[PDB]
C-alpha cells in the first residue's frame, strides 16, 4: 500500500472527521448482522439475535472502538503495516483461526459505514484510496497465515 | 432464500431510489473501476473517464436490470435468464467481479440513502445482490 | 444449472465410488483438517487424529448426504433443506469452508478414480459440489 | 511458507517424480475447462470449445510447461518466493490484470493433477505440505497488487 500524495490527502482529511467513539461499533455490528457466521467468534457478547440486539450491545461498541484504534495505527503506519500488525496477526491467525476472507469483509463494511456517514464527501476516488488501505490491513493481518 | 422481510426491505429501498436508479448505477460503475482496476479488463472499448457517456449509459442498463429483478424477485432466474447467458456464457465474467460490483452498489446506496440504509436493510440488500450474482453466474454451475 | 451431461457424469463417477463413499468421505475430512487448520475451529469436540473413529463416522454422514443429493439431483434444495438449516442457521458455517471441503473431495476422487477423473468429469463434479454448497449456504442468501 | 523438514521431505520426493513435460499442460487445460472465465486470457491459443479441443492444444501444453518451470523455482526458493516472483507478479498484476483468486485456483487444480497422477502416494500430509507451497506462490504472485 503506497498511496500517492493525493490519496493520503483524501484518506487523511476524512479520517480526522470520523467519529471514533461510534463508527467502530457500527462496522462490527454490521459485520455480525450482514455476515452472521462471524457471530460465532462473539457469542460471549451475549444477545445477538436481532439487529437491534446487536447495535445496542455495549460490548459490541466497546470492541468496535478497539478495532478502529488499530485502523488508525495502520493509517499512521502505511510504510510498515506488517511490523505494525505482528501481534494482531499472531492473535487472529494462530490463536483464533479467523479466515482471512473475513478481514476483507470487515474492511468493506468499514467502507460502507464511512460512505454512510460522509455521503457525497465519500467520492469514488476517496473510496478507491480507502480500498487500498483496507486491503493492506487485511493483508498484514493475514501475514501469519502466509 | 430471501425472506418476506428481505423482499419488503429491498422494495422499500429501491423505492426510495426511484428515478435516480440509473444515476446510482453509473456512480457504482465508476466506484468499481477506480477501486478495482482489474474489472477494467472487461471494458477495453469503453472510455472510463469521469464524464464518460459510456459509463453513464451502461449504469442505466445495470440499474434497469436490477429494477427488473426487484420487480420479479420471486422468479429471478427467468427474469435474468438472458443476462445469465450473456455474462456466464458469452463474456465469461469472472465471478469474483460480481462481489466487487455488489460492494460498490452497497457503498453507493449508503452514500445516498442516509435514513434507509439501516443494518437490517443493508443485510437484505446484500442478500438480494448475492442472489442476483448467483443467477448471473449460474450458467457456470 | 448442471446440464444433462453433467448429471450423467456425476452419476457415473459416484457409481464407480460405490461402497467406498464413506471411506472417501473420512479421507476428504482428514485432507481438509490437515490442509486447512482453520476448519478445525468447527470441530472442537472431535478428536482429529489419524485414526479418529469420529472422523470415520462423520465421513460416512457426509458421504451419505452427497449420495442423497446425487440421487435427488434435480431437486436438491428440498433433499438438502434440513442440512441447509443445520449448517447456515445452527452452526453458522463460514461459506468459504464449503470451497475448501469441495476441493478436498475432488482431490480424494482424483486419488482414487484414475480412469474416471477426466477433465470433463472433473468439471461436472466441481459444478455439482458448488451446487451443493449454494444450497447449504442458501439460508444465508 | 516455512516448511518443516518432513514437509520439504514430502514435497521434494514427489516433485522429483513428476513428469514435467506433461503435468503442466494438464493443470492449465483443466483450469480452462473447469473455470472457463480464465479462457479469456488464452483466446490466442485458438480452439478451446470442448475439453478435447483444450487438452490436445499444443499451445496449452507448451504454456503449461513454462508454468511448471516457475513452480520448480519456488520449490527451489521457498525462503524468498517474493524475490523469485517479482517479474512474474509485475507481469500478471500490472500488465495482464489477473485477479489473484485465479492464482489460488491454478494452485488447487495443480494439487488435483498431482493427486490424479500419484494416487495413494499423495497422502493427506503430502497434500497439506503442497497446499502451503501452492498458497505461498499465489501470494508472491499477488505481491504487486499488495
Ligand atoms: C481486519 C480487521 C480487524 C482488526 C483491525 C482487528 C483488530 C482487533 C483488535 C484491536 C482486537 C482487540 C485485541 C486486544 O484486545 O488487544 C481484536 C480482537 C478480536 N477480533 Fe479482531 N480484528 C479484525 C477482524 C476480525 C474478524 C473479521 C474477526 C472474526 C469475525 C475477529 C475476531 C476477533 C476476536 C474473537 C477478538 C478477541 C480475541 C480475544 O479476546 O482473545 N477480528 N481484533
Ligand atoms: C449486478 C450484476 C450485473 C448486472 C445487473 C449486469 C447487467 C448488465 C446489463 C443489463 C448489460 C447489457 C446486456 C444487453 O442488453 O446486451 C451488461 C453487459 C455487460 N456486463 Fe454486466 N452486469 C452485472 C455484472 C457485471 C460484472 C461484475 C461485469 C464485469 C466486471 C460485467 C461485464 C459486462 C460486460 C463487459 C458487458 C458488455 C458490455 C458492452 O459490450 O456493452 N457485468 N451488464
Ligand atoms: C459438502 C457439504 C457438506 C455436507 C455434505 C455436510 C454434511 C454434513 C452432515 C450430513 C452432517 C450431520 C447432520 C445431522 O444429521 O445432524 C454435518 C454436520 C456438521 N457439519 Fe457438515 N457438511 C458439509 C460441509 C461442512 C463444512 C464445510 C463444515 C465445516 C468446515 C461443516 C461443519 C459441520 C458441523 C461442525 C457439523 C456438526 C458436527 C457434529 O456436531 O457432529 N460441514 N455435515
Ligand atoms: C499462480 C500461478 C501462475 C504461474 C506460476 C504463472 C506463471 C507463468 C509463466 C511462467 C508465464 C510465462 C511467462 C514468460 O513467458 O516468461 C506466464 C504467462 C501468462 N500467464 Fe501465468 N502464471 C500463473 C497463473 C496464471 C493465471 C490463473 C492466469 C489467468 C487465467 C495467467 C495468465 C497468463 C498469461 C495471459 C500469460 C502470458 C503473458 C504474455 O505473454 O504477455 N497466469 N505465467
Amino acid at each position: 500500500v503506497h498511496l500517492t500524495p493525493e490519496e493520503k490527502s483524501a484518506v487523511t482529511a476524512l479520517w480526522g472527521k470520523v467519529n471514533v467513539d461510534e463508527v467502530g461499533g457500527e462496522a462490527l455490528g454490521r459485520l455480525l448482522v450482514v455476515y452472521p457466521w462471524t457471530q460465532r467468534f462473539f457469542e460471549s457478547f451475549g444477545d445477538l439475535s436481532t439487529p437491534d440486539a446487536v447495535m445496542g450491545n455495549p460490548k459490541v461498541k466497546a470492541h468496535g472502538k478497539k478495532v478502529l484504534g488499530a485502523f488508525s495505527d495502520g493509517l499512521a503506519h502505511l510504510d510498515n503495516l506488517k511490523g505494525t500488525f505482528a501481534t494482531l496477526s499472531e492473535l487472529h491467525c494462530d490463536k483464533l483461526h479467523v479466515d482471512p476472507e473475513n478481514f476483507r469483509l470487515l474492511g468493506n463494511v468499514l467502507v460502507c459505514v464511512l460512505a454512510h456517514h460522509f455521503g457525497k464527501e465519500f467520492t469514488p476516488p476517496v473510496q478507491a484510496a480507502y480500498q487500498k488501505v483496507v486491503a493492506g490491513v487485511a493483508n498484514a493481518l493475514a501475514h501469519k497465515y502466509h | 432464500v430471501l425472506s418476506p422481510a428481505d423482499k419488503t426491505n429491498v422494495k422499500a429501498a429501491w423505492g426510495k431510489v426511484g428515478a435516480h436508479a440509473g444515476e446510482y448505477g453509473a456512480e457504482a460503475l465508476e466506484r468499481m473501476f477506480l477501486s478495482f482496476p482489474t474489472t477494467k479488463t472487461y471494458f477495453p472499448h469503453f472510455d472510463l473517464s469521469h464524464g464518460s457517456a459510456q459509463v453513464k449509459g451502461h449504469g442505466k442498463k445495470v440499474a434497469d436490470a436490477l429494477t427488473n429483478a426487484v420487480a420479479h424477485v420471486d422468479d429471478m432466474p427467468n427474469a435474468l435468464s438472458a443476462l445469465s447467458d450473456l455474462h456466464a456464457h458469452k463474456l465469461r465474467v469472472d465471478p469474483v467481479n460480481f462481489k466487487l460490483l455488489s460492494h460498490c452498489l452497497l457503498v453507493t446506496l449508503a452514500a445516498h440513502l442516509p435514513a434507509e440504509f439501516t443494518p437490517a436493510v443493508h443485510a437484505s440488500l446484500d442478500k438480494f445482490l448475492a442472489s442476483v450474482s448467483t443467477v448471473l453466474t449460474s450458467k457456470y454451475r
